[PDB]
This record gives structure tokens, C-alpha cells and sequence, in this order.
């Protein structure tokens, strides 16, 4: 079972202002197939990035990330108001799916 | 109003069933067989995307059996075990006294769901499906068959293997097949494949080692270009 | 662009079981994998389990394991789950979703492409579930 | 007499039946001690001689028709019955 | 030869049978595209001409001592033999 | 020592068993018929609560089952559905291969309880009860069926309606019916009432409205001045 | 005169049931109708279910359905009446009952007679059901 | 023609059978009426005469081979043809 | 194949199947009687001991079975209940149509354990398992029967007790025997003994009073040099 | 549901004083079908009237009583030492039949 | 000299049921007497049921009536034993023993032997059985 | 039921000192029919007597024993070391077998 953890649990951040937003392994995934997905309230979560670099089909190229073995990073370069989502990674490299607790990004 | 053929001797006549005929001889009954003949021997196609578009369900009509005492061997014979999507069966059970056919050179076992409108499965152009000794209007389920057709004579004075499919929609005409190698590993059914095509594919992946050794399930498409047997 | 449509608000008694239904529409089933996910209020999303109509198979996180039943059928372009056992921990918004397969090896026989539960693409709106009495 | 008709036919009759000897040990036909019932069967080749495979081919696809219908007007859920009933009006016509 | 003492006797033979031609449209034959076994009657009246259907309603009345004694001295559970044991009875006391 | 009736033209006689008779002629099978007759044909008494006086129930003593190949069409029929107080079944499951008689004007359905010491119902005069083309010297359960008898003979060179009883003490001597209307709604079944009888006063009842429309049942008793059919 | 005749007292263990008999005597079943009641000490008499043998039916108090079975033979004119789940809090008498039909409407067929349950002119000695263990 | 070579024979035959008259009451052919299926069954002795039983014994030793193979060889579950099968190969062939 | 016995008089013919023989007559069926016979007439051993010896199990092979009109009476017939160690049932529950043997002097029934390797108990000598009116190639479950054999022949122009046995490996070469007296007494089975020595020896102890009258089981041991009857 | 009420619950009177007992109901009682009974400890009741107002067998003339709607009264003219019993009120008018919880003459 | 020879040690979950082998040798099954004793620590040795091959048949301790089955099958020489119902109270050694019938009374037939369960000569080693999760 | 209750709990006796054990029964035991063993810790109990007064097989001299009725005793002569064990009386003249609570014998 690989563990996902994500960090900051909140990221106090003004709109226009860049987004950073961290998920660790406790074990490698393999072929780096981690995933991003974005959730609002009342809706399920959209896909943003797979494959740790690819970008999900209708994504804003202002959405962004890469990663590796066990860390990975998923970034905004400015986080528009329709942005501040709840994010959550998931891994795929190894059965079962496994996903971490989720960020939020909040207005400052 | 069943015609009976007649052999003088190499040569074979339907019957005159007004005609007297003093010529015709029956010493006794050991002269009279009945015998199954399978469709294949007529050249239909045989391959499984193909043999189950003459097959289909109705209701409210009752099977009915005949036997025969000899036929020829089978190249292709076929397995059936059908469930609807709820899990009930589409088939029935054979009843005691049924056996599948004793000689096929393959046997096509498909399993899988479908639709199953009807009470029993019947033959669309009228065939019989041939069991042990017996020729039935009905599918019954898990016992390997036959398609064919019965004669009615006067006379003159093993090793085989299994071939596996896994398939969805069966009682429609829009179907899906998949050829089974390993319980994850399957091949895109073709109707342009043999029995002998898919055997040599068979020898090629666990040969190879190109089979799921994972969780997940692989499906290995054909390329077009390859040819068959 | 393919959707999921689900069916709306259901209320259960505790013992019981909830259906819930899922139609793939805007294509058709294919060869896609399609799974369950479940989130209560405060919570991720979780997997529950799975099916892949093609084979006709399901499996199931541990935890369901023996409490969910996933099933298919073709000819309403319809995935159903069932969730037995329920109490009122169970109450959550249950989301059907859909993914791709993946491109595996290739051989001079032709192409492999594989089949599990990856990351998805196409999402349903969900149904709440409520358990009670 | 016989159309012989068919787009195809396999010409080669390779057949089985249980129309065997049976003795030869002494213990061969006491069902104890003798073989399972897919070990029963006897076979050999059938050349077609004078076109009496393709000729026979085409009868069983003509007595099709009439075999159904008769199944179809009777109760019996197995009927064994055709072939006696045949002996029967053989000798009937002719006495 | 044929008493016909019942207390009444209908006169009129409305009656049904399988036995039927079946043939018409080349489908009509196979159980897939054939009707539903309610539908495989064929029918039809038959008058009392001289008789004949009080001398039958008698002779059936007469038969079933007959033939209860005969079931009761077998096993068979389905007796579908009847009709050719009286073709096969014929035959030898002529022949 | 079966008779057979042999039909010369119009004139019919008992066969001769001992006597060559070399004027009789069979060309084929096809000459020989079994054909079933009913009771109602000798004015036998038809209406429910003297059909049952017939009936009765033995242990010890097997069914036995004969077929035949024509009959005629039945005026009333007959169809039961009979339990032991403790809801234990009287009649066995008729075996497959059994179908109810295949024309019927009336079916005269009766459904209840009452004593039924034997193993099976049998009929008390020797009458066969008559199934699709089948004799039977027992009565199945929720099979429609004739009374009936098989005559054995050489021959020369559909809408029906429903009419439901129930009743208690179905295998006694002093047992009573009644005839439903709806759920909770029933007429007390006379002898004297005929089949056409019955329907009327379902009209009747039905077009004036005078139906339990409470959580009761009502019983209507008929006026014995008013005639029937 | 119609009379009632029950069997005399019994006791049960907690978890089984009780069959209680009545017999019809002093006239027959007929068209009479039969029902059964419950009498707690301390407590007022309830209607638990009842039978009407011409129809050969039953039915029962909310409170006692699917734990109260009411039979009938007309072959030994007696009525039965059996309660499972028992429990100390059953003790009680019970009582079997018969009243009449009353009559209904009428019309130019005949006249209509209706059959429920009313009120009850003859009445059993009681059964005394105690459970314990 | 009966090589009779048992070991040991039982010489008297003391025998059962359903073939009885049945009819004497009027009431004694109804399946209501009638005996239970014990007692349908009426007996006597046969004396060995002129060896008659003896050779029975032995054809009936003799039988079960040809016997045990003719049931192997078919599918039916209750043979009740033998003596029907029989009697249409006495005639064909005399005619 | 079957060869049929032809009686002139007296005198038994085994028939010669090629030659015409103008001399044989047949009138009508009646004259065709298929008689089984009972190997006890041809000096079989019949005690419990020795006869199941003459008994096995095997598995692939179906049962058959064949009617007969006439049959002799047994003095010995046999009735067997025997599972497998772990309580399953060694033998098939007879299919209706089966019942026992109708006339037998004494019954010897057999209840006990053993091994049971094969599908169906076949008896090894090929002859027959007589039942009421029919022959099986096979044992069926409590259903009382005789062993035999059926001849074919064309013709010329009750009190019974119960003697009960418990066993032990029943299916195999070394097994045990226990004659039953009462539930809790037993005597040791040996093959010396006749059904008539069994019975005076239940109305001595009976008699005596030398039972068990505890809480186990006795056995008795007979001594030798007794003799029997 | 229609749910009676009796009282007094108790009505303490000298014998041979007549007793008046009331029976009210939530809701009307159809064709006014309404019973009365009295039970001794012991004894199953005996029914008394029915219908409201029609006296059952066997009764004596100085038990009598009348109502409708909801509203049901029993009355005894002079109570006899033999008739201090419960009495009770059901009503059969509309099913499931429904009853009062009793009330009791008791001797002054 | 016979010997019994028992299976090894084993553990338990709460609820289900434990099987003890035991094979007779150094003799046959004969007409010995076999039967099974269990002793929990600091406890003494009960009987817990028995059972006599030549009869196929086996009795049992009041409180193991239900929860205990005793089998044995003679091609194998093996006496087995069953207890279901496990709790952690069952914790014990079980123990398989063998002992002769007893010689009983003689008449002119012949001599009598009697069966029931009574000292034991032939000790098994013992299985240690735990129950426990 | 015979119910069998054995004393001293514990008998302290030197190595070569003869040991007595008594056990007595509630009711009667059918004749005589008491049975002895002798238990190691980790070991099945082995037969020392039985039948009240009969030796067990391979058991030595030194143990003997008597008993009749109710009153069943067993003794060493002299308590060797490998004897000081655990000693229990079972008796089996009335069905099911019971069983006394066994005593000890220890070093002093
Ligand atoms: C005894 O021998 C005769 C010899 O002809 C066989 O009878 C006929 O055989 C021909 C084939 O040689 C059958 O012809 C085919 O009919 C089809 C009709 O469609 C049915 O099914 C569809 C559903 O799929 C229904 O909607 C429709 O109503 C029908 O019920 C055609 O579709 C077929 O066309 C295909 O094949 C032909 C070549 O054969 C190509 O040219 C076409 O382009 C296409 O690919 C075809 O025409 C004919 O139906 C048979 N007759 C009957 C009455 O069924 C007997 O079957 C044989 N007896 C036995 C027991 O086998
Ligand atoms: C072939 O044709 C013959 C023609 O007769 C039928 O055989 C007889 O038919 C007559 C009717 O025509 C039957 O007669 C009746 O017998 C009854 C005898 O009672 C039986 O049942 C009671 C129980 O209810 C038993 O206790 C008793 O022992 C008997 O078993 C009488 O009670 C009947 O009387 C009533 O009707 C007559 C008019 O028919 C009135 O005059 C009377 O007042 C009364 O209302 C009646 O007498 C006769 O029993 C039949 N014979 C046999 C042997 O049963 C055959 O039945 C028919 N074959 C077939 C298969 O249908
Ligand atoms: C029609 O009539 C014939 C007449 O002979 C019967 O056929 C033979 O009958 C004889 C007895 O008269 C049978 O002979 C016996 O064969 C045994 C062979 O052993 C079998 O079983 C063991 C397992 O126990 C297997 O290992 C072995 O391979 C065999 O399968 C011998 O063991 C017997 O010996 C004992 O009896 C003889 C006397 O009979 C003594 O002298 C010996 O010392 C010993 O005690 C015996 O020799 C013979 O087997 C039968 N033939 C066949 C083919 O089975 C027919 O059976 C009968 N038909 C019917 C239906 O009954
Ligand atoms: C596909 O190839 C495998 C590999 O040889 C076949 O499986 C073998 O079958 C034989 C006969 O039953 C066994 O003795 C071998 O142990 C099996 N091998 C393995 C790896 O399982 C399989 O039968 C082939 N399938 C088809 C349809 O031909
Ligand atoms: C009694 O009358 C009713 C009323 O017409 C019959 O019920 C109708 O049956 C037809 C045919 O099945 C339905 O289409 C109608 O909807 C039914 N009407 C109602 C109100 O249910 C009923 O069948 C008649 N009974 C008899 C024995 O004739
Ligand atoms: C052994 O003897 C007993 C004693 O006579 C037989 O049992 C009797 O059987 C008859 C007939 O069934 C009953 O009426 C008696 O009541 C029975 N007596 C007892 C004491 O039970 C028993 O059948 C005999 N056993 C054998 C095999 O003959
Ligand atoms: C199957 O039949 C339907 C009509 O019921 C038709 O619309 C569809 O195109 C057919 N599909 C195939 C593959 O023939
Ligand atoms: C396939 O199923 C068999 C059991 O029938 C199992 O032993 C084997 O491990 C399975 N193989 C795979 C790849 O799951
Ligand atoms: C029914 O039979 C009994 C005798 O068993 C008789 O007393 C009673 O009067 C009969 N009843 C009727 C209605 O015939
Ligand atoms: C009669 O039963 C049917 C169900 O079979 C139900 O729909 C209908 O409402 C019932 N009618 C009455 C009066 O209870
Ligand atoms: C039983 O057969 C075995 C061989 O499988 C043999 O060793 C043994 O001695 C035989 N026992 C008896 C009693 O014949
Ligand atoms: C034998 O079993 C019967 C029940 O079938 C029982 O009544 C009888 O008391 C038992 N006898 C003994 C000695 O156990």
C-alpha cells in the first residue's frame, strides 16, 4: 500500500498569487502515475493532471506539475477565484488506487 | 411423412413411400440406423462469431429429442454456459440421460452474459443440436454439442482440446468475443480466425511470456496484416 | 464528450441496501472501466470497487468486501451498485466515474492494451445517500 | 432422385458408432469390469463410393423438414419410436 | 354388434387434432419462427353419420375396463405403445 | 384385450379379435387413432358441486398415464388447487410433459382446502382425466383438465373464460362452495346453477356495484324463485 | 345454545410458542365467525386475530402479525390459534370467541349477508399461558 | 441345443405375475376400488417337466451376455422394447 | 443378439436365429414373455457374508434397466443402506417407477459404512439387480431386491419377515457383520449361518431375557462347535 | 382508529341504585355499532348490548342504554349485588374492532 | 502393544471448530473402545464423548451435545474428533484414549462381550488446542 | 451420578514413606468397578488399577489398592520419586464415567 500525504492543509494565498501544492509517498510509484484532481463543493473532483506530467483533456495551461519515485507537486502559476478548489492526489501505479486527505486553497 | 434413403448398394434413392417397390429387401431391423450428420460437412461457417447469429431465444414452445446410433466426428463443437447480467442462467440443465458428443477434434466453451429472451435457445434454420446419442431442438447448458441433421436408412443386405471464449451480449446481434489464453491474458475475437490460429497464438504468448503478470487484465489486439493459417 | 448520469436522492433504513444506478451515455460502454467512489461530508473520496462490462467482472476494496455488488448490462448502456449492511456512517454522496485504458507492450502479433482501475476522466453528478430511522 | 444440391460437401464420412462386438475377454460385457462409457465407440473411413456420401448429405437436409413436424404433433419427450414404426409400415404395404 | 345404452349421446363431434400439413412457408416448420404450442390445433365438426359417433361414444365407454386392467398389470409410467402392439397383433394372426 | 372399433365407412363395428377377417385393411399406422371423448358427451351432470361426488382420494395405488392423438372440445373443465388445513399440498406437481387440455369453453377453477387422506385423486368410475393428449388416472395440481375416456379405432381407406369457486371440505361428502365474484365478494353456489348462469350474475353484480367496498366479505344468497339460464 | 371449549393451561419457555384449541360444539362451524383474544391481568380484553372457516382465512392485529397463526378443521369442529415469540409479558388468558354475521344489503337476486368481525355472543372458559424458565 | 450345466438347479418354479383376469366385480378394474399394488399379483408352482425348467435356467444364464451388450450399446434409461423389437424380426423374416 | 427360448410343449429349443424355421409359430405378443429368474436356483451362497462379495463399486459407467412380466419368488432378497464414513450416501435414492421385489421369504437388510469408490454398486458376475418389475444393472438405495437373470421366451400356442444386519466396510474384502436383535444386542455374523438359525436364535434370546438391559451394547460370540440347523 | 373512553372508573354506589356508565369516542362509530359487556374476575364478558341500543340474549330488562355519533351510555335501573362487575365498551363500526379500557361498579 | 498417536498443536479463532486426529496402530480397530478426554490447565480430565467403530456409532458428554462429533473411518485406522463452538475457555489438551470391552454373561449359545466406555489403557500424547484472536 | 471426592489435597511424605489415598464416592459404585491413574505434568494419566483391586499391566508391585461400596483406597509402599504425581479416581460401574478431582503427592 503506497500512503499518500499532501501538504500545506491550507495555503493561505491572495488570487493572482502563486499556488504550490505538495504530495509525498511513502513509496515509490511506479511509472509515476500519480493524479491531480480539482473539487468544489457539491461536485466531483476534476481531473487536472496523470502520469505526474500530463495534462487532463480542457485544462488551462496555467495548471502545471511534474514529479518522481515519491514526490510530487502540482502548481498554479496565478490561482484565479474559480481556482481555490480542493486538491487531491492519487496514485494508480499500484493496486489499489490509493489518494491522499486533500489541500484546500484559500483567499488571503 | 419421414423419407427413408435407400442403398441398393453404393447407389442411394429417396424412397417411393406409394410406389410397392417388391425389389426393396429388410431382413431384419439391424438394417434400419438412424444417422447424424454434422452442418459443417455442408461447409457452413464454423467460426464462434458466426455460429451463434443462427441460434436464438424464444418462448413457449417445449424441446423435443430423437437418437440416433452413429455420426461422424465433429471438427468444431461447441460448449455453452450463458447467464443473464443478474446472474440467472439462460440455459437450462441437461436432463439425466444427455451427454455430449463423443468426438471433436476442438471444443469452443463460451461463457459469458446476454440477454436471454426466450424459455430455451433453438436452431434458426430448423438443425437439430447433436448430444451423446441424441438430437435435441434445445441448447442445454454445459453439455458440448454438435449442429446437424438426422437421415433414416435402409442398409444394403481420443485427444482433442479446448478453446476457450469469454463473451458479452450473446443472445443479441451486436456481441463481443475474446479469446481466452490465461485467466487475465485474452485476444480480440476475429471472425477471420481458425481454430489452428488461435492455438499457434497461444504457443506464441505463454512462449514469449507476454501475458498480464500484473493485477489488471491485457487484451492483445491482432494486427490486420498478419495473415491466420 | 461522454457523461454519467445517476439517479437522484435516496433514503434507506439501517440493515438495509441502496441501488444506485449509473447510465453511460454520450457513447457507449466500449471497452471503459467504470468504477465507484464514495464521500462522506468532511471526508476524501474513496474507492469502493469496480467493473469492467467487457469481461463481465467487478472486485471491491477490502472494506466492501461482501457488502458490494457491482453489475452491468449492455443493452441499457446501465451500471448498478449496491451497498448492503447500511448504517448511519454510511450516509455520503456515491459518484460513478469513468476512465481509459492504458497502452501497454506491443508485439509483432499486434498491440496490448491494459485493463484496471487508473484515474478518471468522466465524472457523474452523484447521489446522496442518507441512512436512517 | 436425389437433388444433391448443397453449396459444399465434404466427401470423406468419418464416423463412430456403439454397433461393436463387444465380447472377447469374458468379462468385457459385465459393466463392472468394463469401459467407460466414452471408450465405447467404434469408428473407421467411409470413401464416398458413386456419390453415396454427397447423396446421403443431402437426404438428412431434406428429411429435416419432416422430422420437425413430427416432433412438433407428438408428447414424447424422447422418441425412439421412428424406427419401428418404420418396420411396421414397411410390412404393412406390403401385406 | 355395438349396444349404445348411454342415458344420452351428443350427436355432434367438435374435435381437434396435431395432425395438421405444418408446411406452408418454408419457416413454418422450424420451432424458432413455428407458433406456440396453444396454436398447433387444427379442428373441425364431424356429424353422426349412420351412427357413427353414438356407436363410438359406446365403444370408448366399453374400452376403458380394458384398458385400466391393462395399465394397472404394467410399470411404464407413459404408454405410448399401444397402437403398435395392435399393428404388430394384426399382422401375425393374418401372417 | 383392448377392443378396437373398426370403421368400414360410416358403419362402425367392434373388431372381431378371434376371427381372421380378411375384409379388414390397415395400409400404414397412420390408420390408427386414439381418440379421447369426454363424459359431458353421455349427459353426465357438469356443475361443481356434483363434478366432485366423482373424485376421491386412495393410497397405495401408482398413476398411470396413456396418450392419445385427437379429442373433442369440452363444454367445462375443471382445475384445482386443493390443501390440507395445515397448508400442506393434496395433489402432486404434474411432471413435465403434462399441459392442460387445449380447449375448454369454461374452466371451472376450484380452490380450497379439505381432508384428503390418499396419496392421489382418483376417479371413482374409471374415468380418465384428460390432459393436453394425455390420459391420466390421477388428478394434477393447477392443470387444466376433462373427464374423459379413449376409444382406440382403424379408420376408413380460441377464447374461453374463467370462473373461479372456493370452497372447504373438498374431499368430504358434506362440503360447500362458493362462487367469487372479487376478492371479497361471493355468490353461494347452487346445483342448479349453469355455467352461463354464473356470468350473468358477474354482470349484474359488477354493473350495479352492489361489491364489498369494505374491509368484510359478502355473501350473497340467491333468491330460490328466480329461475337460473 | 352454542358453546366454546378450550384446552386448559399451559406453560412455555421464553423463545417457543403456544397452541391453544377451541372447540365448536352446541352447533357446527357453519358460517359463523371465530376470533381470539387477549386478557393480561390487570389489562382489558384485546382482539389479537380471528378466522372466518367458510373462506378458509385469517387475519390479525398489527401488533400480532407474524407472531399469531390462526387455523381451522371443520372434520373435528375446532379452531386453532398458535403465538410464537413468547415472552413473560404474554402471560395471559386467552379467550376464543364466536359471534354472527349481519345482514347487508339487499336486491332483486337475493340478499346479502357480511362478514367481518363484530361482537361476540359466546365466549370460551379462557386458557391461562404463562411463560417462564 | 441346451447344454444345461449348472452346478446345482432348482426343479420347481414357484412364479408370480400381473397376468391375471382382473375383472370380476364390476367395481374390481377401477384404480379407486381396486387392490394395492401389493397384492395385483397372482402366483402358482410349474413342475420340471420334461427338464423344461432346468433349460430355462441355463437360456436365462446364456441370455445376459447378449443382453448386458444390446443395453450398453443405447441410450435409453428403460428398455421396454425387447419384446416388440422381437416380434417385428420374426416376421420380416418370414415375409 | 439375444437369443430366445421357444417352447414346442414341454420340450425348450434355444431358436435358431438364421434358419426360417416354418415349424415356429407366434399368433400375437401375448405369446412373448420376458421371465426373470433368481441365481439362488442355481446354487448360489446366499448368506450376507458371501453375497456381497459378488458386489462393487464403479464410477463412468451409466445404469441401465430392462422389464420383465413373470419372476420367481426369492427365498433370500437383499435391502441395502450404506454410506461413506463421513454420512454421505454411498447409494442413489431410486428414481420413481422403482420398487421392491414383491415376494421374498426373508429379507436381509444391510445398514452400515464403508468405503463407496465408485458412482453406482455393479454387480460383478454381470447379472441383474431384480426389482419389481424391472432389472437394473445397479443398486439402488433401500429399495428391496434379488439377484438374477431374464430368459426371453416364446410360450406354447403374503407374510415375509425382516432379518437386519450392521456393518462395517462394507465396500471392500475384510469386513464385519453384526446380527441385530435389539438396539442394544448383537450377535456376531458367521457364514455358516441360515436365515433359519438367525431367527431361533433372536426367539432365545428374546426368550431368555439375555439382552442388553443397560446403557451398552452386548455381542454375543456363538460357539463353534453348535452347529447351525 | 376510533379510541373510547370510558368513566367514572370507578362509580361507587349502595346495590339496588342505579348506575349510569359513559363511553366516549374520538371519532363516530358508524351505524352506531357499539357493545357493551360485563365481567366478573374470572369470566369471560358477557356481552349485554349491541348495536347501541339492541339488548343481547339472555339479558334482563333492567340493563338498557342508547347513543350515537360518539356518544354511548349503559345503564343498569337498580344495580343487583350479581352486577358489580367491569364493564367495557367496544365499538365494531369500523375495523380493526376497537374497545375502552373497562370501568368498574363497585359497592357503597 | 497398541499405541495412539495424535495430531500436533493448533490455534483457533473464536467460533469456529477444531479437528483432533488420532491414529490407532501397533493393533487394529478390532472392537476397541475409543473416546476422547480433555484437560484444561489446573483442571482434572473429562470425558467429553467416545465412540465404538464396530457400530459406527458415538455418544457424547451432556455439555458437549451439539458442539461435539466423533468419527472414525477404518481404512485409515483413525479415530477423529470435532468440537465446534470455540471460545477461549476451550483452551485445553485433548486427549484420544483406547480401552478393552468387558468379558459379560455366558449361556449354552455361546459367550457375551460387553461395549460402553470404561477404563482406558492406551494414552494418546495429547494436542494442545488454543482458541484465540 | 456418582460423584468421587479424594483426599488429603496434598499428602507430604518423605521419598520412601508409604503413601494412602483415599476417595470416596457419593453413591455405591456397581461392582467395585474404580479405576486409578497416575498423572505427570505434560502426560496422559496411565492406569494403575482397576476394577477396584485389579493391576493395571506393567505397573509394579508396589502399587496396590482396595475398596468396595463407596470406599475406595490406593497405596504405595513406598513412595518412590518417580511417583510423587498426581493421582485421580474414575469410576466406571455406572454410566457416563465421572471422575474426583485428583490429589497430590509431594516431597517433604
Ligand atoms: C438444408 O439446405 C438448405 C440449402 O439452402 C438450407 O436452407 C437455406 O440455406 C441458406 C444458406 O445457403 C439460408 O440463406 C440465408 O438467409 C438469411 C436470412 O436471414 C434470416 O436471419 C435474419 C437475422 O439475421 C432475419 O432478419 C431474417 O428474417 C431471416 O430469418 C440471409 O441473411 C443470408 O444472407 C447471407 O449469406 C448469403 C449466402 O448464403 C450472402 O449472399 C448474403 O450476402 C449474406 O452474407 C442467407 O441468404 C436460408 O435462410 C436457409 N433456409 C431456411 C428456410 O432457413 C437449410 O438450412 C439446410 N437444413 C439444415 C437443417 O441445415
Ligand atoms: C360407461 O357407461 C356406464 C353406463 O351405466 C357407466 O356405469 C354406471 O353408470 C351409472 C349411472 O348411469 C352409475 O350409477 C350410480 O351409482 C351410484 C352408486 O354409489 C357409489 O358412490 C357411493 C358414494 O356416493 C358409494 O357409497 C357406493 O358404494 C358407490 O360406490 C348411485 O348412488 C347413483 O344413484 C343416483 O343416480 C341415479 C341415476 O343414475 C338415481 O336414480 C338415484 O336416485 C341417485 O340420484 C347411480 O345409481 C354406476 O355406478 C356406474 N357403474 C360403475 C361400475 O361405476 C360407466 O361409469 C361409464 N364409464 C365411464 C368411464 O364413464
Ligand atoms: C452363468 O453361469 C456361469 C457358470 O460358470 C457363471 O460364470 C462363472 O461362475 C463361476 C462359479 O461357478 C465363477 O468362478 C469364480 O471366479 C472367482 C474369480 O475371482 C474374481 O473376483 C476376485 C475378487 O474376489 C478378483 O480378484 C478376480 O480377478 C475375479 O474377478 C474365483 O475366485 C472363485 O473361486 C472360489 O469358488 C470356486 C468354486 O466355484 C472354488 O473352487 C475356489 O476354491 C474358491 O472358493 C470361482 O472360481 C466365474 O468367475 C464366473 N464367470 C465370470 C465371467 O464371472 C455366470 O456368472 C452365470 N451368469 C450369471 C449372470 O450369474
Ligand atoms: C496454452 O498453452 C499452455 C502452456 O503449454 C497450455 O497449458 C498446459 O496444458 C497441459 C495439459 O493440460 C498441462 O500439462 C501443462 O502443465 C499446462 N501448462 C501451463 C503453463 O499451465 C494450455 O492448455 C494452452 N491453451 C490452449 C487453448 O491450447
Ligand atoms: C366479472 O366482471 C368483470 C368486469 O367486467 C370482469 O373483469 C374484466 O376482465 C377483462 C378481461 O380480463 C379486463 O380487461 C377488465 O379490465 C376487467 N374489469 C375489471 C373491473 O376488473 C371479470 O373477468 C368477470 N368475471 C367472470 C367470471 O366472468
Ligand atoms: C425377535 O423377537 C421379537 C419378540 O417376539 C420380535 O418382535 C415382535 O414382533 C411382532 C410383529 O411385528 C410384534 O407384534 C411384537 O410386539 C414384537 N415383540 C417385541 C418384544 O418387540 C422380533 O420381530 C424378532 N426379530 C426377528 C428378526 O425375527
Ligand atoms: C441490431 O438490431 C437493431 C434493431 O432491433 C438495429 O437497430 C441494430 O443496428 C442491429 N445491430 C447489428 C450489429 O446488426
Ligand atoms: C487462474 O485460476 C486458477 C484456479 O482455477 C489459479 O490457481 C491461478 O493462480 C489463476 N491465475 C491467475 C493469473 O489469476
Ligand atoms: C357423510 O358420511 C357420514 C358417514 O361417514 C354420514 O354420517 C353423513 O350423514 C354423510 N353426510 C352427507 C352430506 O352425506
Ligand atoms: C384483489 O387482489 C389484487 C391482486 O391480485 C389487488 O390488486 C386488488 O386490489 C384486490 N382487491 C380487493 C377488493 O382486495
Ligand atoms: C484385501 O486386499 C489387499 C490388497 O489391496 C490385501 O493386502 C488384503 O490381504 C486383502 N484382505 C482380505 C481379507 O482379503
Ligand atoms: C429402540 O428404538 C425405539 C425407537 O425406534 C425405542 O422406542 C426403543 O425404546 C429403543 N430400545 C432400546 C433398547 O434402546
Amino acid at each position: 500500500q503506497i500512503v499518500l500525504t499532501q501538504s500545506p492543509g491550507t495555503l493561505s494565498l491572495s488570487p493572482g498569487e502563486r499556488a504550490t501544492l505538495s504530495c509525498r509517498a511513502s513509496q515509490s510509484v511506479s511509472n509515476s502515475y500519480l493524479a491531480w484532481y480539482q473539487q468544489k463543493p457539491g461536485q466531483a473532483p476534476r481531473l487536472l493532471i496523470y502520469g505526474a506530467s500530463s495534462r487532463a483533456t480542457g485544462i488551462p495551461d496555467r495548471f502545471s506539475g511534474s514529479g518522481s519515485g515519491t514526490d510530487f507537486t502540482l502548481s498554479i502559476s496565478r490561482l484565479e477565484p474559480e481556482d481555490f478548489a480542493v486538491y487531491y492526489c492519487q496514485q494508480y501505479g499500484t493496486s489499489p488506487c490509493t489518494f491522499g486527505q486533500g489541500t484546500k486553497l484559500e483567499i488571503k | 411423412s419421414i423419407p427413408l434413403g435407400v442403398i441398393h448398394n453404393s447407389t442411394l434413392q429417396v424412397s417411393d413411400v406409394d410406389k410397392l417397390v417388391c425389389r426393396d429387401k429388410l431382413s431384419s431391423t439391424n438394417q434400419l440406423r438412424s444417422v447424424g450428420l454434422n452442418l459443417e460437412g455442408n461447409g457452413v461457417a464454423t467460426d464462434v462469431p458466426s455460429v451463434t447469429k443462427r441460434w436464438g431465444f424464444r418462448s413457449g414452445v417445449p424441446p423435443k429429442v430423437v437418437n440416433y446410433e452413429a455420426g461422424e466426428w465433429a471438427e468444431n463443437c461447441y460448449n455453452l454456459e450463458i447467464k443473464k447480467p443478474d446472474g440467472s442462467e439462460c440455459l437450462p440443465a441437461a436432463p439425466d440421460g444427455i451427454r455430449g458428443f463423443p468426438r471433436c477434434r476442438y471444443v469452443h466453451k463460451v461463457s459469458g452474459t446476454g440477454p436471454c429472451a426466450g424459455d430455451f435457445a433453438f436452431h434458426k434454420e430448423g438443425a437439430f443440436f447433436l448430444y451423446d446419442r441424441l438430437a435435441s431442438t434445445v441448447i442445454y447448458r454445459g453439455t458440448t454439442f454438435a449442429e446437424g441433421v438426422v437421415a433414416f436408412l435402409i442398409l444394403p443386405q481420443y485427444y482433442s482440446t479446448t478453446i476457450r471464449y469469454q463473451a458479452t451480449g450473446f443472445g443479441t446481434n451486436e456481441t463481443e468475443y475474446l479469446f481466452e489464453v490465461d485467466n487475465l491474458t485474452y485476444v480480440q475475437l476475429e471472425s477471420r480466425f481458425t481454430p489452428q490460429f488461435l492455438l499457434q497464438l497461444n504457443e506464441t504468448i505463454y512462449a514469449s511470456g507476454k501475458r498480464s503478470n500484473t493485477t489488471g487484465k491485457l487484451i492483445w489486439k491482432v494486427n490486420p496484416e498478419i495473415d491466420t493459417t | 464528450q461522454v457523461q454519467l448520469v445517476q439517479s437522484g436522492a435516496e433514503v434507506k433504513k439501517p440493515g438495509s441496501s441502496v441501488k444506485v444506478s449509473c447510465k453511460a451515455s454520450g457513447g457507449t460502454f466500449s471497452r471503459d472501466i467504470f468504477s465507484w467512489v464514495r464521500q462522506a461530508p468532511g471526508q476524501g473520496l474513496e474507492w469502493m470497487g469496480g467493473i469492467i462490462p467487457i469481461f463481465g467482472t467487478a472486485n471491491y476494496a477490502q472494506k466492501f468486501q461482501g457488502r458490494v455488488t457491482i453489475t452491468a448490462d449492455k443493452s441499457t448502456s446501465t451500471v448498478f451498485m449496491e451497498l448492503s449492511g447500511l448504517r448511519s456512517e454510511d450516509t455520503a454522496v456515491y459518484f460513478c466515474a469513468r476512465g481509459p485504458p492504458l497502452r501497454g507492450e506491443r508485439s509483432w502479433f499486434g498491440e496490448s492494451e491494459k485493463y484496471d482501475y487508473f484515474y478518471m476522466d468522466v465524472w457523474g453528478k452523484g447521489t446522496t445517500v442518507t441512512v436512517s430511522s | 432422385v436425389i437433388v444433391n444440391a448443397q453449396p459444399k460437401c465434404n466427401p470423406n464420412l468419418h464416423y463412430w458408432t456403439t454397433q461393436d462386438e463387444g465380447a472377447a475377454i469374458g468379462l468385457a460385457w459385465i459393466p463392472y469390469f468394463g469401459p467407460a462409457a466414452e471408450g465405447i465407440y467404434t469408428e473407421g473411413l467411409m470413401h464416398n463410393q458413386d456419390g453415396l456420401i454427397c447423396g446421403l448429405r443431402q437426404l438428412a437436409n431434406e428429411t429435416t423438414q419432416a422430422l420437425q413436424l413430427f416432433l412438433r404433433a407428438t408428447t414424447e419427450l424422447r422418441t425412439f419410436s421412428i424406427l419401428n414404426r418404420k418396420a411396421i409400415d414397411f410390412l404393412l404395404q406390403r401385406w
